[PDB]
């Protein structure tokens, strides 16, 4: 019955810290936004955990798009501009924009708004992201246009994980080789018939799936010997599909840790295409864990998958990949079509290109690219091309 | 005579050193106390001994 | 800008100390760097800096937190166009600076660590005994890569790219032949250091910064000793010619 | 244009945490410093990170030497005094001198001066270590002095090297066992060779390897049969040099890591012998890195490396060390040598010490040092040293 | 001297060249047959 505590505090007391700051710019927000755009804005996130549309925001701004406007900065001597240049990245971003932390935010047309809230504390500069609507049916229709933003922006690109000792590395890159179809050098048999799932699975009605009832992903092994162009071949497929395109690099750090991540990444992208770049690389103890992920009880749809190997039996022992396709080295005829392509019409008449593909048997396109340099360095140096010479210099 | 961007005059109050006003107290009364007993003045040898063998005898 | 207000350069301005009673001067003097420096000038944290020229400002704003003592970086700019030019200024700055040094990563437990040193004795390609026509073709190859300027590799469509293996019985010249390409090219020279902590994580840390100090030589001394479990992720680094 | 922060703050709130204090201290520092040396000290380091000239600083103190004088101490309420003793040392220091922590201590010929201002923080307490100079030239001729002197003080000990598992552990020891030339006792002529090298390094004119154009490292291996000695002709040696003497011990726990940092030691002492213990212990993985910090081309100047080895072949194929000497058992000559330092004339006639030495043949040093204590042990319990019947006793 | 030394690499010319150098300097003599064994052996 007694209490030990009989201190009674004024109310001043009851105050509950760092609430008056933030009560005070919450209400500046919405008192702001209503003075622009007539309209009430309510909090819906206080510190938003998520990434993916504050990532949306931050291009939206820097590419100068005119969705977002800019509705106010914060503190008046805190940053009013920033750029995106990080020296971390691989390629460096230079452009000048208003800042992100510091200012509000709207998509007046959506009814959302954005504010990074700077603070101090423990000497460093952080900030609350903080998120608003004007109702709930709008915050509801951004989220859900999300992920189809998302997929635009990643057609655009190829998605490079790679496994680390934390987890898997996840970098973009800008597609700087666009691919067309009649460029992928390949028996044209299988290309018709690989082609056929792809199309079907990116290029055409969903409805296909649904008709004769199929799960909606696939997955493809490329194998055959070494030097054949594997690795050049599925990276000439992938970049003719018009969808996200990831690539998977297994290193020494892959774990069934690493795995999950991925495919849930590559997931998120859905559907596109997962490239698992020599799948032989995959230790040995997360193998049956990997093709549990592809097709256990538990395993999802949505991706594409290509695989390459030069030891087909060590991966999948028998089917868990869908269709396993041998590249042997090329043919007269697909030999022909790479020195086209390659460049060997510079500096050769129709006839020595006719020729040459006659003359390179048993040669890998690796091979016919180091011809390649040959040919065009003596022809750059010299005037002189000699084909027939080089070729035997390269057999024996 | 570089400028200072930092122009603001601290009062006396500002200067107080964290936590001294405490242990200064104590030491003082510590050190009085051992003389009240013993008729001899001790000092601090070390304000926070990292050694424990004779802390522990 | 620290190497600039150290090496006396003319191009930053000091305006002004943050607070009267914090350090007004500074020195280099590391202890935990091989090369000490002992070179004396204004100090950085407590100060601002600008480059009138560029229209680019430094402050590093000291403060006092957990008892340590810290500072906000903070960086300003006259206009947009200006911040712009600066920050695309400064590879090619780097890239004049790191003519004159070396560079060396060595793959340690975590990832690879930079150092950036003076070499100990400068070996002139004169003092590099060997075979005439080996020598001349092994240089040429080398200054031709930087100097003759590339209409060939764009041309016909081939990457901006060489490696030689140097190869034999060893104290016969391997390392004294790349010590005397450091001096005489007019591009930066990194050594890869390969430690039992070369991983694949440590490779791309290599290689994308080897890539920040392009055109350059990257040498990568006694490649037989790179770990077995990352050959394979090395040569798809190679052949990531594109960058 | 809005600021959504519009609250204007009173003057005394832009005020700096912890300022008023710190700049409070320091400015009664740089008074007092003048009240007693008539110049103005200035601040160079608010936090100096370096160690090497604070450590100078405590054991010129701790020495009584004259050179830094105290000037004042900062709390009234603070230690004014301190003790060497720390309970983890292997040498226990006990001398009582002076605190370091809340005293400011000024070189006054050398215009430079160090206050260690205490603080509370977390219930620890801390300090501020700051640093103050009368102008930059002073500043500057003081470091230059610092390695100088720190070079003379490693004159008197040994630095033991310890790779662990953080890290190297570096521990320094009193040289009481001071070794002059005449008592290495070892094969006379590569005695005079070795030398040849060890005294142009150290105790000659510096100007050699300037007019010769020589690289100023060594690095020396001795091998041979186990027991023969090595570890003990090595410590002979390296107690002969005028020079820092540095010891590294290689144990499970070197890496390239380890490495690196030994070498960046013990070249803070250049010129310095380097001793390797047993090079044999290292791991496979690390020795091809090993080598190439001797002889690679970013390795640097100021050691002479002396190791020991009895498996030569499996550190250093072929040679990237600079010479290889063979240590094999001592003959007569070498064992009379021993016989005499060792002190078997103790107990021992001239003749006996002869005759010993001619039936010892076959010996060990170390054996013979067995056969010391047991002559001795027999000499001093009964005053009969029966050397003829203990060569025997040893052999069988 | 470049005959005595067919078989040795660069790498121990320069060490007959320090061991030479130094006997050379403190001595006044070179020995550079002597040593030419010295190093072989
Ligand atoms: N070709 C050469 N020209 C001049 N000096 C050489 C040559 N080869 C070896 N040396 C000498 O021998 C030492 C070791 O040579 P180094 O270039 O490290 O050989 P490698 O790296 O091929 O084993 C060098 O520091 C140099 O002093």
């Amino acid at each position: 019955i007694p209490f030990i505590y009989q201190y009674e505090e004024k109310e001043n007391e009851r105050a509950a810290a760092g609430y008056g700051t933030f009560g005070y710019l919450i209400t500046r927000i919405e008192e702001t936004l209503y003075d622009q755009y007539g309209v009430f804005y309510e909090l819906y996130a206080s510190d938003d955990p998520n990434t993916e549309y504050w990532e949306l925001l931050v291009e939206d701004v820097r590419s100068g798009s005119l969705e977002p406007e800019h509705v106010a900065y914060i503190f008046e001597k805190l940053e009013k501009k920033t750029f995106a240049y990080d020296e971390d990245e691989k390629e460096p971003d230079y452009t000048v924009h208003k800042s992100i932390r510091n200012s509000v935010y709207a998509y007046p047309e959506k009814g959302v708004a954005f504010a990074r809230i700077p603070y101090f504390q423990d000497g460093s500069i952080m900030s609350f992201d903080c998120l608003f609507a004007v109702n709930d049916e709008k915050m509801r229709a951004f989220l859900e246009g999300v992920r189809p933003r998302l997929w635009e922006k990643s057609k655009r690109k190829v998605t490079v994980f790679t496994d680390g000792d934390g987890g898997t590395s996840r970098e973009q890159e800008a597609i700087v080789r666009e691919v067309q179809r009649s460029q992928v050098i390949m028996n044209p048999l299988l290309k018709k018939e690989i082609y056929r799932s792809i199309d079907q699975f990116f290029h055409s009605d969903k409805s296909f799936y649904q008709t004769y009832d199929i799960p909606y992903k696939r997955g493809i092994l490329l194998y055959g010997p070494p030097g054949n162009g594997k690795t050049t071949l599925v990276k000439s497929i992938a970049g003719s599909i018009d969808a996200p395109v990831a690539y998977w690099q297994i290193t020494e750090f892959t774990s069934s840790e690493t795995i999950e991540e991925v495919f849930q990444a590559a997931r998120r992208l859905a559907p596109a295409v997962l490239v698992i770049e020599d799948i032989d690389s995959m230790p040995e103890d997360v193998r049956s864990f990997f093709l549990n992920t592809l097709d256990g009880a538990t395993s999802k749809e949505g991706l594409f998958l290509i695989g390459t190997t030069n030891y087909p039996e060590e991966i999948d022992p028998g089917g868990r990949f869908d269709r396993a396709y041998e590249i042997g080295l090329p043919d007269e005829e697909l030999r022909l079509e790479y020195m086209k392509m390659r460049g060997f019409g510079i500096f050769l008449s129709e006839g020595e290109i006719k020729n040459a593909a006659k003359l390179t048997e048993g040669f890998s396109f690796a091979q016919l690219g180091e011809l390649y340099v040959s040919s065009a360095l003596q022809w750059h140096q010299e005037g002189n091309h000699h084909i027939e010479t080089m070729v035997k210099d390269m057999t024996g | 005579n570089i400028p200072f961007i930092y122009q603001y005059e601290e009062k006396e109050n500002e200067r107080a050193a964290a936590g001294y006003g405490t242990f200064g107290y104590l030491i003082t009364r510590i050190e009085e106390t051992l003389y009240d007993q013993y008729g001899v003045f001790y000092e601090l040898y070390a304000s926070d001994d990292p050694n424990t063998e004779y802390w522990e005898l």
